[PDB]
């Protein structure tokens, strides 16, 4: 994380990258702040529904439009998980 | 399934507990006996060779044997006396005699072995009475190679003893000649040996009992290995990995590393949670020890984690025990006369193979070189069991079944029956109805069967030693030297065929209808026709070729005389092997089937039996081969009760199609408890023996010849038409090899439905529908036939739920099941559940993989017990079920218990149903229909309905019109609470009960707040009808286009003109 906060905002880009080192390192928060720095909400969204939190995930959808199938199809199951079938 | 045949040769005197010693690798044996006090020495069967009286120079009185010791290579016994005296038998050797090779049957050499051991000599070493201080000598102890001896007496003296194997004019003579003087403590109850080199040297080490595990060397000093502060029990030795194992009378085990200098490290040590305590070598690094108790310890030295092996019986208590390395075999005895023996596949890894019941207080088990268990029991009873295969046999009339040593049970499925018993042991049986005939060894007597008067009348015997024999109805084949002879029952040469030393001796003999199969000792096999007069060889002695050394042990023929079944045996020990051998003689192909693969061993392999005068037996019935191996619903088991009832290591009876193309599983079988043994197939009925109905299986009498069908042959009880049943085989033979073609050509000429059913189970195990419609359409059963038919139209892509519902439909529940599993389909499996009567199975399925079909199975529970009127529970799972609105008014209502339900709404069924909002929105309706309007309107508000409260209060008089404002605005804020969070996120929703308020402005002239109200509520359509009513048509706009309902925009655009 340090390393990734002194390259400069025109390297945020690889720090893209850099975040996929925080899902295999388990450090959720340092990938969250390092795609939002990045401006990245598709996997921004793969982390939200991972973690089971929707708000911020379709605060982002609503951000981004196109990416509706990319919360609705995890919360579809989810709510089939939490007999929500209606 | 085997049988451990019992030789018990008494002697004069009383047996001792641990004075019995084995040869580890020649077939002897020898124990002691006191008053008058001997040595019997016997062999490993059971017999007795020699027995030795007092050692020689005894003045008058007799000498107490007090120590035995066999030589390690040499078949050489030294026995320590009661008076000092050390004494040492010695046989001639046979090998001295330098004769030929001719020695290839056990009798022979058991023979040869008793004429040597008859003139054997008792040598008498010098001096030692003074060598012991003329004390007994408690016990001998071999070294490793045998070379060096060491003595132990009673007044606590020990004494290295050398042999010396001199050379003579005719044999080779020992002499012990003592070397030192070593004072003891305590006299030694054991004494144990180090190598110096895992596979000459001296370190022995001697435990006299108490508190002192002695080591002695060649320094010729006692010096001690391990002490412990307790008196030691025993000592156990492992020569490989020089492990110490010292385990004392209070339950302590410890492990030592023994070094060169025979010094010990302990490494593990144990506590463990009238008999003495016994401890015996498992397995190389594995101890197993009891303590008297029901249950067996087995001890890991390389993790040290000790495990507990159960006895499922209980009141057992160990008495004694040992080891068979050789097979890994515990042979555990008991104090009531129980003999378990546990083969090896850490206490998961071992199994009880057998059990035995000898019935008496069993002193001590010994065992020998060969495998035989001897024992120790009654404190003056010796008993020599040897472990043979249950020697059955069937001709096609009558089964002749051995069940003990010697009682044999020979029954037809005509109903008669009797009992033989020989004057010896039993060792093999022929039967070629009447005739019988019995082998013991050393003779074979041939007996008749009066099937009339159920008696047995004697012919007579023939003293010849051939381990193969067979009587047929003209007469006896029976081997004599090299040669083999047939000839009649009284004693008629009719024939006789000589082979060579080069072409081996016959061991296998196998005769049925109108062949014989003679196989050698060295894989040479020969099969040939009897006829009236001669025996017409078919070809020469061919080899075998197999794919340590294999024997085979039986040989079958079927009744072609083409087709030979082969069981063979590995190693020295004849350990039973896992493979059954096919050859075809006529065109010389060897195929094999290995058992190991279904983790099971067999017993006996059996060819088909065609009944005298029945020559309609097809081929396809000579080539079947079967083989014997071992490795919510109350009204539904009452039905199969009485088989439950008829019930009072696992079975299984496995048939194969020998085929020229290979080996071909057909069928397999598990039986019971009460099903002992198979004694041979007849078509199309297994022959199983059987005890009977609340028997037990030691009783000689409680046997019945059991027949059942095959699983192959269901619903063919008649046995009488050929056609079907020749048609059958070859349909079952065809679905074998997967020609399920042929087999519906097969089964297209039978009219019986059973050939139907068979197709169409096959058809379910091959994925076929089509032709499992004609299936179905041949029996007449045509609820699965519209089941097929109805699941093909509903799964047009999807031919697994179709062969789950044929499967379903045929009877087969588990398979449809399992079907159901793997084709996804979790619905369909929760409705097989509830169909089949087990609504937990469906419970938990819906609750564990498909949680949306929780409702259907409350529902239908509900229903099953409407259906069976305990409404009790038929309430409380309509409740379950979530369709309290409509099924529990319902089942009130319809059992006229209306009272119940208005004290239940009036404010376990009053915990729950009271507040339940459904419950009082119906009871609302219902007090609706009644016209009470104000119960309706309390129970409304109780239920939070807002728009029946509205229509209500608005259609009062006088409307109470307030109230219902209020509710509507409060509607009205609650959307605008979604809107304004829906817009805070980044038109609300229209309140329907506002309409009604509208409607009672519509009738006051209130034209304005009439049309608002409408607006909010979304009547587009009478907000159009209310806006025509002044002059304002921009309202008209705007409201139509937000219902995109086509129409009204059209409707509008016509009226604007």
């Amino acid at each position: 994380m340090k390393m990734c906060r002194s390259l400069p905002t025109s390297e945020v880009t690889l720090i893209t990258e850099c975040a996929n080192f925080f899902r295999k390192h388990n450090a959720i928060p340092f990938a969250i702040e390092a795609y939002e720095k990045v401006q990245d909400h598709q996997a921004l969204i793969g982390i939200y529904v991972a973690k089971g939190d929707w708000r911020n995930a379709f605060t982002i959808l609503e951000k981004t439009p196109t990416l509706a199938r990319e919360v609705y199809v995890p919360w579809a199951t989810w709510l089939a998980d939490n007999d929500k079938f209606d | 399934m085997s049988l451990f045949v019992v030789n018990a040769p008494g002697h004069e005197g009383q047996l001792k507990e641990q004075l019995i010693v084995a040869h580890k690798r020649r077939p002897l044996l020898a124990t002691a006996w006191v008053n008058p006090p001997s040595v019997l020495i016997t062999n490993s069967e059971g017999e007795v060779l020699t027995q030795v009286a007092d050692p020689p120079g005894s003045t008058g009185r007799t000498h107490q044997p007090t120590a035995l010791t066999w030589h390690p290579n040499e078949e050489l016994l030294v026995i320590g006396w009661s008076n000092g005296e050390m004494s040492l038998w010695s046989m001639p050797s046979v090998s001295s005699l330098a004769l030929g090779e001719d020695y290839t049957t056990a009798a022979a050499r058991s023979a040869v072995q008793l004429i040597a051991a008859k003139a054997a000599t008792q040598s008498s070493a010098e001096g030692a009475t003074r060598e012991h201080a003329s004390g007994a000598v408690v016990a001998s102890e071999w070294s490793t190679r045998g070379l060096y001896l060491v003595s132990a007496s009673q007044q606590r003296h020990v004494v290295m003893w050398m042999l010396e194997k001199i050379p003579a004019e005719t044999s080779v003579t020992f002499k012990l000649k003592p070397l030192w003087s070593v004072q003891s403590r305590e006299p030694v109850a054991r004494i144990i040996h180090v190598p110096s080199k895992a596979s000459d040297d001296i370190s022995f080490l001697l435990a006299d009992g108490g508190t002192s595990v002695t080591a002695i060397n060649e320094d010729q000093q006692l010096f001690p290995c391990v002490t412990q502060q307790e008196q030691i029990a025993s000592v156990l030795y492992d020569a490989a990995t020089r492990t110490l194992v010292t385990l004392t009378t209070t339950s302590m085990i410890e492990v030592y590393a023994v070094g060169e200098d025979i010094k010990g490290t302990s490494t593990l040590r144990r506590k463990l949670s009238r008999i003495a305590m016994s401890m015996v070598w498992a397995s190389p690094g594995v101890v197993a020890f009891g303590s008297g108790d029901d249950r067996l310890r087995i001890l890991d030295l390389s993790s040290g984690s000790l495990d507990v092996l159960l006895l499922p019986q209980p009141d057992l208590h160990v008495s004694s025990l040992a080891t068979f390395a050789a097979k890994g075999t515990m042979i555990v005895g008991t104090v009531e006369g129980f003999l378990v023996v546990f083969q090896h596949h850490e206490a998961s890894q071992w199994e009880a193979m057998t059990v035995h019941q000898v019935g008496k207080c069993v002193d001590r088990v010994v065992l020998t070189a060969l495998g035989d268990v001897a024992l120790c029991c009654g404190g003056s009873e010796l008993q020599v069991l040897h472990e043979i295969i249950r020697k059955r046999a069937w001709d096609g009339v009558a089964a002749a079944t051995q069940i003990s040593s010697d009682m044999v049970v020979i029954e037809s499925i005509t109903g008669c029956q009797c009992l033989l018993q020989n004057k010896g042991n039993v060792h093999g049986v022929s039967i070629a109805f009447p005739n019988i005939a019995l082998w013991n060894g050393s003779q074979i007597d041939f007996y008749m069967i009066d099937e009339a008067t159920s008696e047995i009348t004697f012919i007579n015997f023939v003293l010849t030693t051939s381990p193969a024999f067979a009587i047929h109805r003209e007469g006896l084949i029976y081997v004599k030297g090299n040669r083999i002879v047939f000839e009649t029952m009284q004693l008629a040469p009719i024939a006789q065929m000589t082979f060579t030393e080069s072409e081996g001796v016959p061991v296998i003999m196998d005769i049925m209808n109108d062949y014989l199969v003679v196989v050698s000792s060295k894989n040479y096999l020969r099969l040939a026709r009897i006829s009236t007069r001669d025996l017409q060889q078919l070809g020469p002695a061919r080899p075998l070729t197999f794919p340590l050394e294999v024997s085979v042990s039986g040989a079958r023929v079927n009744a072609q005389g083409r087709r030979v079944a082969l069981m063979s045996t590995l190693g020295p020990l004849a350990l039973p092997d896992t493979r059954i051998w096919v050859y075809d003689s006529d065109t010389d192909k060897m195929s094999f089937f290995d058992f190991g693969s279904r983790n099971e061993i067999p017993n006996s392999v059996y060819w088909n039996t065609p009944e005298p005068n029945t020559t309609t037996v097809g081929e396809f019935e000579y080539i079947l081969l079967a083989c014997e191996t071992y490795q919510e619903n109350y009204a539904e088991k009452k039905a199969e009760l009485e088989d439950a009832r008829r019930e009072s290591r696992p079975h299984n009876i496995v048939t194969f199609f020998a085929t020229h193309d290979g080996l071909v599983l057909q069928n397999f079988a598990p039986l019971r408890r009460y099903q002992i043994c198979l004694v041979g197939l007849t078509i199309p009925d297994f022959l199983l023996a059987s005890v009977k109905i609340n028997g037990d299986p030691n009783n000689a009498e409680d046997y019945v010849i059991e027949q059942k069908r095959l699983r192959d042959f269901e619903g063919l009880k008649s046995d009488k038409d050929v056609a079907v049943r020749e048609a059958l085989m070859k349909f079952s033979y065809y679905a074998t090899i997967g020609n399920m073609d042929e087999a519906y050509r097969c089964v297209k000429s039978i009219k019986n439905p059973a050939a139907w059913q068979g197709l169409a189970r096959l058809c379910v195990t091959s994925g076929r529908l089509d032709v499992a419609a004609v299936c179905l359409a041949t029996m007449e059963d045509c609820v699965a036939a519209r089941a097929l038919r109805e699941a093909k139209e509903d799964y047009p892509d999807d031919q697994d739920v179709q062969l789950a519902t044929l499967a379903l439909g045929l009877s087969m529940t588990e398979e449809a099941v399992e079907l159901l599993r793997k084709s996804k389909r979790y619905d369909l499996l929760t409705d097989v559940y509830m169909a089949c009567g087990k609504f937990e199975h469906a419970q938990r399925h819906s609750e564990r993989f498909d949680r949306a079909r929780i409702r259907p199975v409350a529902y239908k529970y509900a229903q099953f017990m409407e259906s069976l009127q305990n409404m009790d529970a038929a309430i409380m799972w309509y409740y379950n079920a979530k369709c309290a609105s409509t099924d529990v008014p319902r089942i009130f209502f319809q059992t006229n218990r209306m009272h119940e339900l208005r004290q239940l709404m009036m404010i376990t069924f009053a915990t729950i149903f009271p507040q339940n909002r459904e419950l009082l929105l119906w009871w609302a309706q219902h007090s609706e229909r009644r016209h009470n309007v104000q119960e309706a309107l309390r129970f409304y508000n109780a239920g939070e309905d807002v728009y029946n409260i509205v229509r209500i209060l608005c259609s009062l008089t006088p409307p109470k019109l307030d109230s219902a404002l209020q509710l509507v605005n409060k509607e009205m804020d609650k959307a605008k609470m979604r809107f304004q969070q829906q817009q805070a996120f980044a038109e609300p929703d229209p309140v329907g009960s506002a309409y009604f308020v509208a409607q009672l402005y519509e009738r006051q002239g209130d034209d304005q707040l009439a049309l608002q109200y409408y607006q909010a509520a979304g009547a587009y359509r009478s907000g159009v009808r209310v806006a025509w009513k002044m002059e304002q048509y921009g309202v008209v706009a705007n409201l139509a286009m937000k219902s995109s309902d086509e129409r009204l925009m059209l409707e509008t655009a016509m009226a604007l003109e």
